[PDB]
């Protein structure tokens, strides 16, 4: 499976969840920005690499992080 | 049969493509989205090809939980269409939650 | 007469090939009409390259063997139209249209700007690459920026 | 550090290290690691010039 | 009906030349870095991302097609101009086959004059010249052009053709401009291009025939010089020079009216096919030609129904009720729904006229060669290898771009509302099927295509030349294809098929090798046009080459086309467009998985497809149907010789060098690749250096295309990151950001150059080929 | 500015010919030489 983390950096836009093609991400509570909402990822198995999450998302560098890891069914996205 | 519906969901009117279910539908997993709508229309697979669905509650079993999601972004983005739920069907039956896991 | 050359004046095959391009002009105006317009233009080219032949022979051109001139750029002032004038020459115009690009940069800092080219914030800079050294040995000596 | 004052950014990973940018608002609570939100002239690679850092990783000029 | 149009919605003014990038909005905003130019000439023909109103996406279409018809008409013009000014033309019409044709001079500066070939040399033009390969003197002196100032009146003309449609540009865009249901009437567009466009266009062609080109062309071939009549032959007061010239029947148009059409029959014939004195058909036979065509394309115009005030007018039929009575029961609900995407997506018709054209362009390439249209074209061998070229290459783009706009349609365009259980569904149901058996037979005419070709370079370096496929080894004959030679060569004679034809369809077919006069410095009649092509085991070889590349290309974009919206790897790919780079590096790699990138890879598959036609035309007709006549004994000498294949038991056999040398690649190395490039690198110093200074500069820009290709652009950034690390550490700082260039960019530059550099090479090759023999 | 020849593929495009023709010239008066004379 692979690696999704989210650093402090976030500030909670909710445009990695939206542009995420698999509901990997959900928003936690948080106090750490305005949003008052971490991004956090406990579906790092359902996760295929595709980084349209970080596409989207707006700082100086990205608040998450997917690290391409080990290789499933699922991460490899095959309806076989 | 081998891909019976949940109890309460009806079919959608699909004349079959050859984009659907493989092997792995029989021996890994599958996946199934649940969704209710108001009337009958009109609306594209996600394996191509277009479908007709009821009023009521539509089931559908695909290869593949990114065929559901896209699925469900197409009934959110043209039908306003979010009760969408995603289940997982293991081979002997089960059928666990995994699409809104919040609730 | 450096290695594997000698100087235009008593280089055999110079000779040679001079006497075979003149003479290959000498029979096609010999075969033509002279009032067509081909003529005319194959004369000029005959006058043209006995001026350039003797251009070459005049100046120290050196070729040895194959004929043709080989040019010496090790920075002798014999040899110091080989290289040395057409580089002071270049670096006269590189540094004119480097200059003034990057005075043009200095003056605008806009973005409308570089793809509509003002053309009063253009010719000036163009004029003063005209002059660029003395306005860019200054800057040498004083330091552009701090960034690392 | 307040509204309109030019800062440097000493973050590493930054696009914007070494450069200067324009405070255009300060978060006034306290449990916000990287409040300063700061403008640039320059955008980034996904055409963007905002962002939120921290007190300690800019420098006032 | 009706021309509903509105009246001026666009002003005119210059507020917006200041202002590029004024028509999407992530453009209006500004340059800030170097990625927004070339999204400025990206996005510029794309309508419908400029503005969402389909109304408003037709009016620029329509200004943009006559801004069009104008640059063709100023191209039209620039030829023209150059045949009035500074052209061979009053030599050449009284000697078509000793001189070269020749339009354009070099100016004797910086050594380019060189370029001036002596073989052009002649009255009025005596500087040398550029030969051209157009065919556009063989055309000029068919349809009846004698003088350079009726040039100068065509190139005027023209001139004032492209005012006119400038003016039409600006007319039905900024001031008086038609709605979208005026586009919709699909019904009379069909009627009045097949009636009025096409119809009377050939039927005014044929006057034109019948009035000026055939008796010109009957001047020409019984032997008078460039002196001619072109006003004095012409109408009503000169009607017995019309009697003169080929019998004008009994007298004037009184035949037409009474239908006795028998009395016709010297200057409207039906005699066959090419004439021995020029080389060409019949003239009589291209105007009862266009006629016959004429009046069949002005019945095919009176078929689709259209209501008005017109009152017993309105019998026909509607497109909807054809498509909506075809049906069938393997095809569920047929054609419904084709009526509303094709008056509703302009994709959808850009990618039928677009395939159409394509294929129009590739038949035009063959029968063109092969039944010579112009007189004395088929002995000038550049034009002949340069017009199948060129026709091809026009042909394979278009239908790459049939593949494009068909993709385009099904991301845009494609509603599932409309295609309910149609033919369109029905593809994309089965979309699996058709690519993976289009896979299959890919697969199957690769292997037993050019696994032959390997087989023979193989037994061929073994010293088994038994064992080769090949007329001397195993055989593959054209076997259906030699029948139906043999039937359209037979069909000629009395009681056969056709009984009244009286010079068959086409000397190809198995009939007769045909010669013309000609100079060539001081020589004899020599220099046949055209001559039986034979089909042997090397043709069904190079055939089913070319059955592998046009399926491979089809396999590519048929590809992009149905799988342009979903897939089982991108369920979501419609929301992601026609041209997108990919979807990441997961999902084990989305790399070139969008349609616009199947458009592509399908530009260098039909490269493949193009250069292997050309090649296939180059050396048959170079060794097969081209050369001479020799002096002793009409011996057919081609231009490349016959060749001894020695065999296995030790004795020869004499074969054609096409016969010989394609069974294997190394005979395409060695005697066509190797032994046919000597005249493009040894031009140097003469008129064809030019072609070797365009052989090596296309060499050159293939390459640099390899760069583009092989790499990506995140090298290519952070290389630029330290380059703009050495511009701001000496104050030059753009406000510009430089970039690297898109993924997707990097793919578009590196397939254009790709393809200008080895079609230039090609080009290069072929002219300076046969320019010299 | 001036509208239509201030965008810069126009003054681009006219500073390449301007020069190539300056540099043309230059050719056709220097009667075009491969060093500089210096007797
Ligand atoms: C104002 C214009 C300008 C100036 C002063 C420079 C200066 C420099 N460049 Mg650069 N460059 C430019 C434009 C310019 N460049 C443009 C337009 C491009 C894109 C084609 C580049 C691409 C480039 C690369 C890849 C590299 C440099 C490098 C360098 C540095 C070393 C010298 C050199 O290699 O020349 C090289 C110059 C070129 C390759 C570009 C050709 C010259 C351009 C076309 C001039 C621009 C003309 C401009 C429009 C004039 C405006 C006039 C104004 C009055 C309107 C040097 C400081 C090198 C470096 O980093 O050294 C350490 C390096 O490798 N440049
Ligand atoms: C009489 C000269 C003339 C003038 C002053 C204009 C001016 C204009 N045209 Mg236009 N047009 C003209 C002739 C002219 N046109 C002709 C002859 C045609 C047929 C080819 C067109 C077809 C046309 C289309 C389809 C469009 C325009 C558009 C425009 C506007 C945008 C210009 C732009 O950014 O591109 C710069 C061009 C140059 C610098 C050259 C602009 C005000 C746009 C518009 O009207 O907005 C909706 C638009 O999309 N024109
Ligand atoms: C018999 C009448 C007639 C004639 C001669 C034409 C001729 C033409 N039409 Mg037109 N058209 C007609 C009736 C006609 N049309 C009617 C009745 C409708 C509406 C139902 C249309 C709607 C229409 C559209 C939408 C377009 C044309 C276009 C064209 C041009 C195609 C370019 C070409 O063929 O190459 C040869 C050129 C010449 C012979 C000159 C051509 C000049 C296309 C075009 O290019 O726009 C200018 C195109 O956009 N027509
Ligand atoms: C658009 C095509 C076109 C045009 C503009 C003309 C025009 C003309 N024709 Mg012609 N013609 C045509 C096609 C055309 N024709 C075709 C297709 C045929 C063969 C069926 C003829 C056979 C024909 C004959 C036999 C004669 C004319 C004649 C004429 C001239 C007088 C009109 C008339 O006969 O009454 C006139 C300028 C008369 C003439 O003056 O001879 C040139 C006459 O004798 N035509
Ligand atoms: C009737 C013909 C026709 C028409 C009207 C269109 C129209 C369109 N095409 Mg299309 N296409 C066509 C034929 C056509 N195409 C053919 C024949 C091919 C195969 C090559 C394609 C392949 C194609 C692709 C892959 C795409 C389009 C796209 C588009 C859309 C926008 C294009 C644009 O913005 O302009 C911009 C034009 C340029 C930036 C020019 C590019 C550089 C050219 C190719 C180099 C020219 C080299 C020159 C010929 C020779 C060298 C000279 C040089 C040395 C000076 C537009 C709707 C694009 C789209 O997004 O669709 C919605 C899209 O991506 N087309
Ligand atoms: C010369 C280089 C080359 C070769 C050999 C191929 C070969 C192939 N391409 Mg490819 N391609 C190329 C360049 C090449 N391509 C380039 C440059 C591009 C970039 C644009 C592409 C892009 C491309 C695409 C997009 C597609 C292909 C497809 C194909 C397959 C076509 C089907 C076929 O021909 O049947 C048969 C196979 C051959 C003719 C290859 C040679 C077979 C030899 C003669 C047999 C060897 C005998 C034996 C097995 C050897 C055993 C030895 C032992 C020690 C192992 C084929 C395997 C298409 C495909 O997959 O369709 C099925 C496909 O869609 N190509
Ligand atoms: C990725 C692609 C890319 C693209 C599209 C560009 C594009 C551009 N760059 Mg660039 N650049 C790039 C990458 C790129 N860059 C990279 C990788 C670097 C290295 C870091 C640079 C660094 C760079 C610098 C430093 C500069 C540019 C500039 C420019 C602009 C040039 C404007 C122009 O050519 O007209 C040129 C206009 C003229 C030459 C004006 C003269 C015309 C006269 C006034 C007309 C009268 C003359 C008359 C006709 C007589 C003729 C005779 C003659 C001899 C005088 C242009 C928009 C320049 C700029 O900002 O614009 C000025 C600039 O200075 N770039
Ligand atoms: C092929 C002969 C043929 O057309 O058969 C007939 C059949 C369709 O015929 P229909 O009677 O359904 O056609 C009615 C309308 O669709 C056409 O007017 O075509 C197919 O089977 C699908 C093509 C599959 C191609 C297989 C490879
Ligand atoms: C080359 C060219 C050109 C020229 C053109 C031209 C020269 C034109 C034309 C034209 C023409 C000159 C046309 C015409 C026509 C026609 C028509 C369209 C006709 C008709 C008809 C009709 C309709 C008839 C009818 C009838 C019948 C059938 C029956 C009996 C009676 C009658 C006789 C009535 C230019 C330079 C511009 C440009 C480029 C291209
Ligand atoms: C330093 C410099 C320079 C130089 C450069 C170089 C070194 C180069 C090169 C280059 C090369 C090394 C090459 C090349 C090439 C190209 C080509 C090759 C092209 C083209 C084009 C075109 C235009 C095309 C056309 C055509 C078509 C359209 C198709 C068909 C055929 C033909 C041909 C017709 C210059 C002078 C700028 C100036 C100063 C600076
Ligand atoms: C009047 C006139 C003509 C003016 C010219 C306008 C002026 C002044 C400059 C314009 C700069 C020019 C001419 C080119 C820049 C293009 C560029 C940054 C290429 C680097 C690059 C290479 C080499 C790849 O292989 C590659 C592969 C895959 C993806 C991306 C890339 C990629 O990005
Ligand atoms: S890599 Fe793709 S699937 Fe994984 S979390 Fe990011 S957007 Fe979602
Ligand atoms: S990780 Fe990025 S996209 Fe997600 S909430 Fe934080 S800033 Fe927004």
């Amino acid at each position: 499976s692979h690696a999704v983390k989210i650093y402090d950096t976030c500030i909670g836009c909710t445009q990695c969840v939206r542009a995420c093609p698999l509901d990997v991400l959900e928003m936690v509570p948080w106090d750490g920005n305005r949003a008052g909402s971490i991004a956090s990822s406990p579906r790092t198995e359902d996760c295929v690499g595709c980084k349209r999450c970080e596409t989207a998302c707006p700082t100086d560098f990205l608040s998450i992080r997917v690290y391409l890891g080990a290789e499933t069914t699922r991460s490899m996205g095959l309806a076989y | 049969q081998a891909n019976s519906l949940p109890p309460g969901a009806s079919s959608p009117i699909f004349g079959g493509s050859t984009g659907g279910l493989l092997r792995k539908a029989l021996v890994e997993e599958k996946y199934l989205i649940t969704w209710g709508s108001k009337e009958e229309q009109v609306f594209e697979m996600p394996t191509g090809g277009a479908a007709t669905m009821v009023a009521g509650v539509n089931g559908l079993y695909l290869a593949r939980k990114e065929q559901c999601h896209a699925l469900h972004r197409q009934l959110v983005a043209k039908f306003k269409i979010r009760d969408s739920k995603i289940y997982r069907v293991l081979p002997n039956g089960e059928q666990t939650l995994i699409y809104p896991k919040d609730g | 007469p450096l290695g594997n050359t000698i100087p235009c004046s008593e280089s055999q095959a110079f000779k040679d090939l001079k006497d075979a391009r003149i003479n290959g002009l000498k029979e096609k105006i010999a075969a033509t009409d002279p009032a067509t317009q081909y003529a005319k233009d194959l004369t000029a080219s005959m006058e043209l390259w006995e001026y350039r032949y003797a251009n070459y022979e005049k100046n120290a051109s050196c070729d040895k063997d194959s004929g043709q001139p080989h040019l010496i750029v090790d920075g002798r002032l014999s040899h110091a139209g080989d290289f040395i004038i057409p580089s002071i020459l270049f670096l006269w115009l590189a540094g004119a249209l480097g200059w003034a690009g990057r005075d043009y940069l200095l003056k605008t800092q806009n973005a409308m700007d570089e793809i509509l080219i003002d053309f009063s914030k253009a010719v000036p800079s163009l004029v003063l690459g005209l002059a660029w050294p003395l306005f860019a040995i200054p800057q040498i000596l004083s330091g552009a920026i701090r960034d690392n | 550090i307040q509204k309109g004052s030019q800062v440097r950014v000493l973050r590493q990973e930054s696009y914007w290290y070494n450069d200067v940018g324009t405070v255009a608002s300060v978060d006034k609570g306290a449990n916000v690691i990287y409040p300063v939100t700061v403008r640039f002239e320059k955008v980034n690679y996904s055409n963007l010039n905002t962002n939120n850092f921290g007190v300690s990783e800019l420098e006032e000029v | 009906t009706r021309a509903t149009v509105d009246n001026n919605p666009v002003p005119t003014s210059i507020e917006k030349w200041g202002k590029p990038g004024w028509f999407e909005r992530s453009l209006a905003r500004g340059p800030k870095t170097t990625t927004w130019i070339w999204d400025l000439h990206a996005l510029a023909h794309d309508f419908e991302v400029q503005t969402s109103d389909r109304e408003d996406i037709a009016r620029k279409i329509f200004a943009a097609h006559f801004g069009h018809l104008g640059i063709v008409f100023i191209w039209a013009s620039i030829f023209f101009f150059y045949g009035a000014l500074s052209s061979n033309y009053a030599s050449w019409i009284d000697n078509p086959t000793g001189l070269r044709p020749s339009a354009q001079f070099a100016i004797p500066v910086f050594g380019q004059e060189v370029l001036n070939d002596p073989a052009t040399a002649a009255k009025g033009f005596e500087q040398g010249g550029i030969v051209m390969t157009s065919g556009l003197f063989h055309l000029w002196r068919a349809v009846g052009y004698t003088n350079q100032t009726q040039l100068l009146a065509t190139a005027v003309g023209a001139l004032v053709a492209a005012g006119l449609m400038f003016f039409g540009g600006w007319f039905h865009y900024h001031v008086r401009a038609p709605k979208l249901e005026w586009f919709q009437n699909v019904e009379s567009m069909l009627n009045h291009h097949l009636a009025g466009l096409l119809g009377l266009g050939s039927l005014a062609w044929t006057g034109h025939l019948i009035h000026v080109a055939l008796p010109v062309n009957q001047m020409l071939d019984k032997g008078m010089k460039a002196a001619d009549i072109p006003l004095p032959h012409e109408y009503a007061f000169s009607t017995e020079a019309m009697g003169n010239f080929f019998p004008s029947f009994k007298q004037g148009l009184l035949p037409f009216f009474t239908g006795n059409w028998a009395v016709y029959s010297d200057f409207l014939t039906f005699k066959g096919g090419l004439n021995p004195q020029t080389g060409s058909l019949w003239m009589t036979d291209i105007a009862h030609h266009h006629l016959a065509i004429a009046v069949m394309f002005i019945i095919a115009g009176h078929m689709y129904r259209t209501n008005g005030p017109w009152n017993p007018l309105g019998l026909g039929h509607s497109i909807k009720e054809i498509l909506e009575a075809h049906k069938g029961p393997f095809t569920g609900e047929g054609h419904k729904g084709l009526y509303e995407v094709l008056t509703t997506s302009w994709h959808a018709q850009l990618a039928i006229n677009l395939a159409m054209v394509g294929s129009l362009s590739i038949i035009v390439a063959h029968h063109m060669y092969a039944m010579n249209p112009y007189p004395y074209m088929g002995i000038d061998y550049p034009t002949q290898i340069s017009l199948f070229t060129h026709h091809m290459w026009i042909g394979g783009f278009l239908i790459v771009g049939a593949g494009a706009h068909a993709a385009i349609f099904m991301v845009r365009d494609y509603d599932p509302a409309v295609n309910q259980n149609n033919l369109l569904d029905r593809v994309l149901r089965h979309r699996d099927a058709i690519i993976s058996h289009l896979n299959w037979v890919c697969l199957f005419l690769g292997f037993h295509s050019f696994g032959l070709y390997v087989h023979n370079d193989t037994m061929q370096a073994l010293g088994r030349p038994g064992d080769m496929f090949a007329d001397w080894g195993i055989q593959l004959q054209p076997v259906f294809a030699q029948w139906i030679q043999s039937v359209n060569a037979a069909a000629f004679g009395p009681n056969s098929t056709a009984p009244w034809v009286s010079a068959a369809t086409s000397p190809v077919w198995g009939g007769n090798v045909l010669a013309l006069p000609a100079t060539v410095a001081g020589e004899v009649v020599q220099k046949i046009s055209i001559a039986p092509v034979p089909l042997g085991t090397a043709d069904f070889m190079i055939h089913h080459i070319h059955a592998l590349t046009i399926h491979v290309t089809i396999l590519i974009l048929l590809k992009g086309v149905l799988f342009a919206r979903s897939s089982r790897l991108i369920p979501d790919k419609a929301n992601l467009g026609f041209r997108f780079p990919c979807d990441g590096p997961g999902r084990g790699g989305t790399c070139q998985s969008s349609a616009w990138d199947h458009v592509f890879l399908g530009l260098f598959w039909m490269y493949n497809c193009i250069s292997i036609v050309i090649f296939h035309f180059s050396w048959k007709m170079q060794s097969d149907v081209y050369g001479t006549l020799n002096a002793t004994t009409k011996a057919v000498e081609h231009i490349v010789p016959s060749t001894d294949v020695l065999l296995g038991n030790g004795t020869t056999q004499a074969f054609t060098q096409f016969a010989a040398s394609s069974v294997n690649i190394n005979g395409w190395l060695r005697d066509f690749l190797w032994a046919q490039a000597a005249p493009v690198i040894n031009s140097y110093g003469g008129p064809s250096a030019a072609y070797g200074l365009f052989f090596l500069g296309a060499h050159f820009v293939w390459a640099f295309s390899l760069m583009f290709l092989f790499s990506g652009r995140g090298y290519w950034q952070e290389l630029i990151e330290s380059i703009v690390w050495a511009h701001n550490k000496l104050k030059i700082v753009p406000t510009i950001q430089p970039r690297a260039l898109s993924i997707t960019q990097g793919r578009a530059v590196g397939v254009a150059h790709y393809l200008l550099g080895g079609i230039v090479t090609t080009w290069a090759f072929f002219i300076a080929r046969f320019l010299a023999i | 500015k001036i509208p239509f020849l201030s965008l810069a593929p126009i003054s681009g495009a006219l500073f390449i010919i301007g020069s190539v023709v300056v540099l043309a010239l230059a050719n056709i008066y220097a009667k075009y030489p491969l060093l500089h004379p210096l007797v």
